[PDB]
RNA sequence: CAUUGUGUUAUGGUUCUAUCGCAAACCAUUGAGAU
RNA sequence: UGUAACGGUACAAGCUGUAAACAAAGG
RNA sequence: UAGAUUUAUAUAAACGGCAAAAAAAAAAAAAAA
RNA sequence: UGGGAGCGAAGAUAAUCUAAUAUGUAGCUCCGUUCAUGGAAAUCAAAAGAGCUUUCACUGAUUGUAUUUAUGAAACGUGAAAAAAAAAAAA
RNA sequence: AACAGGUGCCAGGCCAACAAGAAUCCGAUCCGUGUAUUCCGUAC
RNA sequence: CGGCGAGAAGGGAAGUGUGUUUCAAAGAA
RNA sequence: CAAAACCGGUGGUUUGUUAGUAUUUAUGUCAUCAACAUGUCAAUGAAAUAUCAAUAACGAUGAAACUUAUGAUUAACAUAACAA
RNA sequence: AGGCGCGCAA
C-alpha cells in the first residue's frame, strides 16, 4: 500500500469521470493500437437543429 | 495510477505565436484582439469582449491573468474575499480551460452589488503571491471601459529611487552652498520619469510617497538629514517661502545607512497598499466560520486514533504500551500549557 | 613504432627483419600518444599475426597468448613503473602518519622503565611459594568474557 | 565472527610447548629411523614409563648408525644397500636392494660387507658414466664419417 | 548489403583528396604518376616478355 | 516483496545499451562480457515509413488528436521516418533546459509526436484528411484531399520554417564540459605566441640548445639517413 | 546468512566457548542446598555434542573448537632425553 | 601535472605568463632543458591554455573487420624500400647462441644497474627526442 | 561332435538435419542543414 | 493494423482483387 | 508518387455521464473492479 | 509488466492444528512503463548537523515483527550515480 | 586464424564492374577451395 | 578603532522540565 | 618515480559463427479446450543445357547407373548363400 | 566506503 500525497489522494472512477486531457498523463511518441489509427472517421455536422 | 482527480493538475509552457508567413492565413491565421486567440471564421464566432455584460449587469469586472494549478471553485472564493474589501459582490466565476475543466482559462467575472463598488474595486491590479505564480491580474469594468493601473507597482517603485536621488541631491547642495532657504533649494532637486527616465522637476516623486515638502521633512529618516527652520496648498507655499533648510552632519557610511532605510521603508509603504487585509471594517468571525475559511486552502490532521493502524505489523505492535503512554504524555502536557494560556 | 608510410608491406617487412621469417604472432605495447602514430595504426591493421595494446591493458593473458612482445623504451619504462608502484596504490606496504610520509625517528627508553618488572620477576622466580603466588593471581585477576579487547 | 576457543590453566593461556634455537657446531647423524618399525622400540617409545627410560640409556643406539649413504638398518635384522639410478638415453635403470643379514654374516661383518658392497656400486657407476661418454664420443664421429659421404 | 543485398567485390573505398598547399600538391602528383608508372612497367615487361617467349 | 528489486535490475538489462564503452586500466579487466545482453523477439513486421504513404511533408498543417494537445494546430517542422515522428510547431513543449545563450534562465521547445497521433487537415473543411497524389498529363503531381477534393496548399518553404536549434547547442556545450575560470578563458596573445615558438623549438629541436643573444645560430635537423 | 533470533537469545560467545544458564534456574529450588543453588545460579558451557546445531542456527557466530595438539614424533617425548640423538 | 587539468573553476592551472616567467628562471639558472617544464609547454600548448575543448577522444585499438578502404599513394620519396635482413635465420638462441648471451660482469654494469628510475626515464625522453628524424626529398637538399 | 545347431557373409528392416532469415542497438562515412 | 471468405492465376502453404502481374512512347 | 483495389471482421466515441443494441424521456433502477 | 490501483483464495511450512509464513501471491477488473513514477520539508535529527525526489553498494540479515515454523531491499548514517528547481507583471 | 558470399567440398590473389598466382610439386578411380614450397596485395 | 541594531507568521514537530532545535500544513520544466 | 552530435543516404559490427525458427490443415471435444501427423519445394547427380542408343548382346554419359545413381540410414527382427 | 582478525607472553 502506498500512502496517498498531496497531489494523488484525489482520483475518478474509471468510467464515470470528466474527461481532462491536459492533466491525464500521455506518451505522444508512440504508437496506441487502442485508437486505431488505420480506421477512418466518419465527419459528422458541425451543427445540428431539430435533429 | 488511476485516473486523475483535482489534487493533479498539469500545464505546459506556452510558445509565442510567430506568423512566418504573413499572407498564408491557412496555416498562419491571424489573432483576435478581444479573445487573444487564433481566428476561426470557418467554427467560431466573433466575440464583441461585453457579452457576460448581459449576463451579470452592468455593474461586472473581468479578471483577467488568473494563474494555472488552481481550481476554479478555489480562485472563485479567494477571488470573492478580495473583492469583498469594496461591497457586497452578487457573484464570482472563473472560466474553466478548454482543455481541463479544473483549471482556469486564466478569466473571471466579478458581478457587484453597487456600481460604486466596481468602479472603486477596478482602480488598482491585483498582484498574487508565489502561490499563485506572482501573477498581476488585470481589471476591466464592462459599463464604463475603465481598466486597473498594471504599472502602478514599477511606477512607485521609479518614484522610491527619485525621492532618494533627491535626499542626496539636496544634501549635497546643503554640503555645498551651505543652508539654503526652502524655496530656492527646492527648485535644485530633480527626478527621472518613469520609465525613460527623463528629467523633471522633483514634485510627482514627494506627493506620490509622502503627499507634500512638509510630510517629506517630517517623516523618517528625511528628518535625520535636513532640519526645517522658521527664520492646504497657499499655506504650504506661504510656509515654505519663511524657512531655511539646515543639514544634520553626517558621514558617508551613516548617510548611506540612511538612504537605504528611506528606500526599505517606502518599499514596505507601497506593499502595504497592496497588501491591505481583507477583515478591514467587517464583523467578527465564529470559530466555525474561521474553521470554514481555513478549509478552502488546508485540511486538519487525521485523527491519531485512526493513524496508529498505520504502524505496520512488520516492525511494530500495534496498539503498544509505551507509544501509547508517550500519546497520553503529550495530551497531558499540550493541556497544561492551554490551562497556563488560559491562566 | 613511428612510421613514415601508411603501407601495410612495408611494417611486413620491418616485423620481419626484426623478428624472422617464422614468428607466430606478436603483441606490440606502446603508450599511445608520442610512443606510435596513425601510420602505424594504419599499416598494422591488416596484419592478423600482430595486436596493438597500451600499457594499461597489459595481461598475462596477453603475454601468453602472443608468442613475441615488442615494447617501445618509453612503454617499457611506463610498464615498470606502474608494476613498482602498484603495492603502494592498493596499500599492501606500511605508512607512518607523517606529514612527508616517510619514517620517523625511534625514541630512546626512559631508563629504569622496567625494573620494577625485573624485580618482581626476580622475586617470583624463587618459585617455592608456588600456591601461594597462584593465589594471589587469582585474587588478583579476572578473565574476561568479551571476545574483543583484553 | 569468527573467534578462536583457547584454553585456560592456572590463571594462563595455554599453548603448546615451544624450545629455543640451541646452535651446535656439528649435529652428530640421527639414530636411523628403522629402528622404530621394530616391536622393542615401538613398544619403549610408546610407553613413557621408568623402565622404559632405564632401557633406553642401557640400549646401546650408536651400532644402529651408519656412516655411509646408501647403507642402513632394516628391522629385518640385516643391512640395508641401496643403490638407485635412471638412465633413460643408455635404457640403464638400476635398484640395488642388497641385504647383508645379521644371522648369517654377524652384526659387524654385515655392517662391513654392507659398505664395501655400496662403495663398489659407486665406483662401478663412475667408470661406467666414463664408458658411456666416450661411447657418444665415438658414436658422433661415426654419424660425422657417415654424413661425410 | 551482404546480408539483404547483391553480392560486391569491392567495399566501400575513399581515394585522399589533394592537398591545397601547391608543394604538397606536387608532391602528391608526383606520388600518384609514380604509381601509375609502376603499373605500366610491369604491363610493358610482361609484353616484352611474352613477344621474347613468342620469338 | 523481496522480488521488485532483481526485477528493476533484469528489466533495466532490457534497455541498457550492452556493451557500454569502459575505459582500460591498469590491471583491471572490463565486466562487459559478464554482463548479459537484452532479448528480443526477432519476427516481427518490416520497418515502413509511414510518412511516404501519408503523403505528408514538412510545412504541412496537421492537428493533434491525442494527448494534452488535443485539438491544436500546427505545422510540420520535422520528420523522423525511421521513427515515424512527427515535430509540430508549438506542440508537445516538453524539453526544457538552462539557456545556452542570451535571454531568459530556462528555454523549452517541442519534442517529436508520433504520425499516428497526428493527422493532415483539408484545406476548407479543417478536419482531419487523407491525402492522395495524383498525376496529370504532363506528369504534374497534384496532392488531392478526401474531404473536399481540394489540392493541397504547397508546403511552406524551409526559409520561413527555420528556426535554431537550441537544445542541440545545449548539448555541445554540456559534451565540451563546466564553464571555464574567467581568468583562464582571457586570451594571452602575446605569451601564447612565446610558448608556441618555444613548443616549435622544444618538439623539432631534437634536442639542440635553445638560441641565446651570444649564438643565435641555426642548427641543422638531421635526416633519417638510409641504412648502407 | 540467517540466524535463530530464538536460539540467539539464551547464550553467549566468549574466547572460551559458548556459555548458558542452567535449567531449574527459575524454578522451583527450596529443597536446593547452598552449593547446588550456587551451581544452578552459576553459568556453564554448550556441550560439545550441542555444538552442530550452532553451525546451522547461528552461521554468523562462529566458534572454532581448539583441542589439545596430538603429536607422535618420537623425538618430543619424554624418553627423547635419555637417547644420545634423534631419529630420523 | 596541472597543465592537464581541465580549466574550470575548481582548478588550479598557471596562466601563460606564468609559463613563460618559470621558463625565463630556469633558463637564467640554465634549467631550461628541464624534461617537466618542456612537457608543460608542450601540453599548454596542445590545447592553448585548455580553451579549446573537444570531446573525449580515443584512438582506436582495434578495427573491424570488413571496415572500409582509404586509398593513398604511398607518400615516400624515390628508391626507397625497407631494409632488409642479413641472412635468413639467425641461429638458435639456446642451441647455439647460448655463448653469445653471456658476459662477465664489471663495476660499470654494476653502476648501470644501480642508476635511478628518474635517470633512465629522462634517457629514454632525450632519446626519443634526439632520434625523432626524417627523410628528405631531392628539393630539400 | 548334426540333416531341427552354430560360425561367416549378403540382402532387407532403420532415426532424415538441404537457413526461403539476419536490428529497435552501436561504429564509420556522406548530403542537406545549423554555428 | 491484423486476419479471413469468395473470385482470378500452374483448380496453390505462392501471387493477387472482376483492371484479379502489370501503365512507364498523351493536349 | 500510372492506375485499380469485392466481401466479413456488429464502430456517430478524430469522443464523453454510467447503463441492453459503441451513448436508451424523468422515476422506478440497485455498483469495490 | 514479480512496475502501479481495487478486490482477493487454497494446495505448501508450521512434521496434526492456530497465528504468522506462502502473500498482499494466483485468478478477475483497471493503468500502460524515464516525454513515467513520483517531488522542492508545517522533513530528518540531535543539542553537532543534513538539505526536493530517484538509483546502486555498505551499515546488516544488524535493531526489529513473528515467539513451536519464519520473516525482515528497517531508521539514522557512510561510499557512489544523477543533479534543478521554477523561462514566467504586460508587451 | 572471420583477409565475409559464390564457384563440384576448406580460395585474400577464379567470379563477384576499384588490389593481388590459369604459381609450382604430390594425389588409387573424375574434379580440388587439399598437402608441401613459394611469390604477390592489403589505411580492404 | 565597528553599538542599542533591517517587517521572521504566534502556528506544526521534538520527553510530557522546551530555557532549546527545526519547519510553515501555500506554487511550475 | 613514469605517463597524460541532429533529419535523410551508404556500408560495417554486435546481438549470433557460442543462441534458435515460431505464419498452412489431416486427426479429438457439445463446448471451454487439447495437440511437434505425413522427411525435403526438390528422382539421382556438380552438371539431365550428361538418362543417348535400344527385342537381346556388345555399346553411350558419368567419378559412381538398369544399377552399392536411372531417395539414404542402427539394433531388435525377416530371408537366404557358404562352412565343417 | 566497508568486513574479519589484532599475542595476555615480554
Amino acid at each position: 500500500y502506498t500512502p496517498p500525497s498531496k497531489r494523488t489522494w484525489s482520483k475518478q472512477h474509471n468510467k464515470i469521470f470528466t474527461p481532462r486531457p491536459l492533466s491525464e498523463r500521455f506518451s505522444p511518441h508512440k504508437l496506441h493500437p487502442e485508437f486505431e489509427w488505420w480506421r477512418e472517421r466518419t465527419v459528422q455536422p458541425s451543427a445540428l437543429f431539430m435533429g | 495510477a488511476c485516473r486523475p482527480g483535482a489534487t493533479r493538475m498539469k500545464w505546459y509552457f506556452q510558445k509565442p505565436y510567430v506568423r512566418r508567413v504573413k499572407s498564408d492565413f491557412f496555416r498562419f491565421p491571424l489573432l483576435s484582439q478581444v479573445t487573444k486567440q487564433k481566428i476561426d471564421w470557418q467554427y467560431h464566432h466573433p466575440r464583441s469582449g461585453y457579452e457576460a455584460a448581459c449576463i451579470f449587469g452592468p455593474n461586472t469586472l473581468e479578471v483577467t491573468n488568473l494563474p494555472m494549478g488552481k481550481t476554479c471553485e478555489y480562485l472563485q472564493e479567494r477571488l470573492w474575499r478580495f473583492f469583498g474589501k469594496f461591497g457586497i459582490v452578487e457573484q464570482v466565476r472563473v472560466l474553466p480551460h478548454e482543455r481541463d475543466p479544473y483549471q482556469t482559462c486564466g478569466t473571471a467575472y466579478v458581478c457587484f452589488r453597487s456600481r460604486m463598488a466596481s468602479l472603486r474595486a477596478v482602480r488598482l491590479p491585483v498582484h498574487l503571491p508565489a502561490s499563485l505564480h506572482n501573477r498581476v491580474l488585470h481589471l476591466r469594468h464592462l459599463g464604463t471601459d475603465r481598466t486597473s493601473d498594471d504599472l502602478f507597482y514599477f511606477r512607485r517603485q521609479q518614484a522610491i529611487s527619485n525621492l532618494v536621488a533627491i535626499a542626496q541631491q539636496l544634501y549635497a547642495y546643503l554640503e555645498e552652498r551651505g543652508p539654503l532657504p526652502a524655496h530656492r533649494a527646492l527648485r535644485l532637486l530633480f527626478e527621472r520619469s518613469y520609465p525613460r527616465l527623463a528629467w523633471r522637476q522633483a514634485g510627482f516623486s514627494v506627493r506620490t510617497c509622502c503627499g507634500s515638502w512638509l510630510g517629506f521633512f517630517s517623516r523618517s529618516p528625511f528628518n535625520e538629514l535636513f532640519y526645517l527652520a522658521r527664520e492646504t496648498d497657499r499655506e504650504e507655499n506661504a510656509m515654505l517661502e519663511k524657512m531655511v533648510i539646515f543639514p544634520h552632519l553626517l558621514s558617508r557610511e551613516k548617510l548611506q545607512a540612511l538612504l537605504l532605510r528611506a528606500g526599505r521603508l517606502l518599499q514596505m509603504d507601497l506593499q502595504n497598499e497592496l497588501s491591505v487585509h481583507w477583515r478591514t471594517d467587517r464583523p467578527p468571525l465564529p470559530d466555525w466560520t474561521q474553521k470554514q475559511i481555513q478549509l478552502w486552502q488546508h485540511q486538519d490532521p487525521l485523527p491519531e486514533e485512526l493513524q496508529i493502524w498505520s504502524r505496520t505489523k512488520d516492525y511494530y505492535k500495534i496498539h503498544e504500551e509505551r507509544f501509547l503512554f508517550k500519546l497520553k504524555l503529550k495530551k497531558e502536557r499540550a493541556q497544561a500549557k492551554q490551562e497556563m494560556k488560559q491562566q | 613504432f613511428n612510421l613514415q608510410s601508411h603501407k601495410t608491406k612495408h611494417c611486413v617487412r620491418h616485423l620481419r627483419r626484426l623478428l624472422g621469417r617464422k614468428c607466430p604472432s606478436a603483441l606490440l605495447v606502446h603508450e599511445g600518444t608520442t610512443d606510435v602514430n596513425d601510420n602505424f595504426r594504419y599499416a598494422t591493421a591488416h596484419i592478423l599475426a600482430v595486436r596493438r595494446e597500451n600499457v594499461e591493458g597489459i595481461n598475462v593473458y596477453n603475454l601468453l597468448k602472443y608468442r613475441q612482445l615488442v615494447i617501445t623504451e618509453k612503454a617499457l619504462l611506463k610498464l615498470i613503473y606502474n608494476i613498482q608502484t602498484y603495492p603502494e596504490k592498493r596499500g599492501w606496504l606500511p605508512k607512518y602518519a607523517t606529514p612527508d610520509g616517510k619514517p620517523a625517528p625511534a625514541p630512546e627508553k626512559v631508563e629504569g622503565w622496567d625494573r620494577e618488572w625485573r624485580q618482581m620477576k626476580e622475586r617470583e622466580r624463587n618459585a617455592k611459594f608456588s600456591k601461594a603466588l597462584l593465589r594471589e593471581r587469582i585474587l588478583k585477576w579476572k578473565w574476561s568474557d568479551e571476545t574483543k579487547g583484553a | 565472527q569468527r573467534v578462536v576457543q583457547k584454553r585456560r590453566h592456572q590463571m594462563r593461556i595455554l599453548h603448546p610447548a615451544q624450545t629455543a634455537y640451541v646452535p651446535v657446531e656439528q649435529r652428530p647423524p640421527p639414530i636411523p629411523h628403522s629402528l622404530t618399525a621394530s616391536s622393542t622400540v615401538k613398544r619403549l617409545l610408546n610407553n613413557n614409563t621408568v623402565a622404559a627410560k632405564e632401557a633406553a640409556k642401557r640400549i646401546n643406539w650408536g651400532a644402529y648408525i651408519s656412516h655411509q649413504r646408501g647403507v642402513r638398518w632394516h628391522p629385518q635384522g640385516a643391512w640395508r644397500v641401496q643403490f638407485s639410478r635412471r638412465n633413460h638415453e643408455r635404457n640403464f635403470f638400476v635398484r640395488c636392494e642388497c641385504y647383508f643379514r645379521v644371522g648369517t654374516y654377524g652384526f659387524q661383518m654385515a655392517k662391513d660387507l654392507a659398505i664395501r658392497y655400496r662403495q663398489r656400486l659407486e665406483k662401478e657407476w663412475e667408470e661406467l658414466q666414463e664408458q658411456w661418454t666416450k661411447l657418444d664420443i665415438l658414436e658422433a664421429e661415426q654419424r660425422a664419417k657417415y654424413k661425410e659421404k | 548489403r551482404r546480408r539483404t543485398g547483391m553480392q560486391r567485390k569491392s567495399g566501400e573505398i575513399h581515394h585522399v583528396a589533394p592537398p591545397r598547399d601547391p608543394v604538397l600538391r606536387e608532391l602528391f602528383a608526383a606520388a600518384i604518376q609514380r604509381e601509375k608508372d609502376e603499373k605500366r612497367n610491369r604491363e610493358r615487361r610482361a609484353q616484352e616478355d611474352a613477344a621474347a617467349a613468342e620469338k | 516483496s523481496r522480488y521488485v528489486k532483481v526485477y528493476r535490475k533484469v528489466m533495466n538489462l532490457q534497455r541498457r545499451k550492452t556493451p557500454l564503452p569502459w575505459t582500460p586500466t591498469f590491471l583491471e579487466f572490463s565486466k562487459e562480457p559478464s554482463v548479459p545482453f537484452p532479448v528480443r523477439e526477432k519476427l516481427q513486421p518490416a520497418p515502413i515509413d509511414l510518412s511516404y504513404y501519408l503523403n505528408m511533408e514538412v510545412g504541412d498543417l496537421v492537428e493533434v488528436l491525442h494527448g494534452p494537445d488535443c485539438g491544436r494546430q500546427g505545422v510540420v517542422l520535422s520528420i523522423s521516418k525511421k521513427r515515424n515522428t512527427v515535430v509540430v510547431d508549438g506542440c508537445n513543449m516538453k524539453k526544457s533546459f538552462w539557456n545556452p545563450g542570451v535571454g531568459a534562465s530556462l528555454v523549452t521547445q517541442e519534442m517529436p509526436i508520433h504520425i499516428t497521433n497526428v493527422a493532415l487537415l483539408d484545406p476548407v473543411v479543417k478536419r482531419p484528411t487523407r491525402v492522395k497524389r495524383r498525376f496529370m498529363m504532363n506528369g504534374e503531381c497534384v496532392r488531392i484531399s478526401k474531404l473536399s477534393g481540394s489540392a493541397m496548399p504547397e508546403p511552406v518553404s524551409t526559409s520561413a520554417l527555420r528556426q535554431p536549434n537550441l537544445y542541440q547547442e545545449y548539448l555541445r556545450q554540456k559534451a565540451l564540459g563546466p564553464p571555464l575560470k574567467a581568468s583562464y578563458a582571457r586570451p594571452d596573445p602575446l605569451h601564447l605566441k612565446i610558448l608556441q615558438r618555444l613548443a616549435r623549438h622544444i618538439s623539432w629541436g631534437q634536442g639542440s640548445p635553445l638560441p641565446t643573444a651570444e649564438n643565435p645560430r641555426v642548427n641543422s635537423p638531421e635526416p633519417m639517413a638510409l641504412r648502407r | 546468512k540467517k540466524n535463530h533470533s530464538k536460539v540467539i537469545q539464551r547464550f553467549k560467545l566468549t574466547r572460551f566457548g559458548w556459555q548458558r544458564l542452567r535449567s531449574g534456574r527459575n524454578g522451583e529450588k527450596e529443597n536446593l542446598t547452598h552449593k547446588q543453588l550456587k551451581r544452578t545460579m552459576g553459568y556453564t558451557f554448550v556441550s560439545r555434542d550441542d555444538l552442530w546445531k550452532f553451525r546451522f542456527q547461528l552461521p554468523s557466530h562462529i566458534l572454532r573448537l581448539r583441542d589439545a595438539p596430538i603429536n607422535r614424533n618420537p623425538n618430543i617425548r619424554k624418553i627423547r632425553r635419555s637417547l644420545p640423538s634423534y631419529f630420523g | 601535472a596541472a597543465v592537464n587539468r581541465p580549466a574550470t573553476r575548481s582548478y588550479k592551472r598557471p596562466l601563460a605568463h606564468q609559463l613563460v616567467e618559470l621558463h625565463d628562471l630556469m633558463r637564467e639558472r640554465n634549467l631550461e632543458q628541464n624534461k617537466a617544464l618542456e612537457q608543460a609547454v608542450l601540453r599548454f600548448v596542445a590545447d592553448d591554455g585548455g580553451c579549446k575543448r573537444r570531446p573525449r577522444e580515443v584512438k582506436p585499438l582495434l578495427y573491424q573487420r570488413n571496415r572500409r578502404y582509404i586509398s593513398c599513394p604511398d607518400l615516400i620519396p624515390d628508391g626507397i624500400e625497407p631494409a632488409r635482413p642479413c641472412a635468413e635465420a639467425l641461429p638458435d638462441v639456446f642451441m647455439e647462441r647460448q655463448a653469445s648471451l653471456v658476459r662477465a660482469c664489471t663495476p660499470e654494469d654494476l653502476a648501470r644497474q644501480e642508476l635511478p628510475f628518474a635517470v633512465q626515464a629522462e634517457t629514454a625522453y632525450r632519446r626519443k627526442r634526439e632520434n625523432f628524424r626524417r627523410l628528405q626529398r631531392n628539393k630539400r637538399f
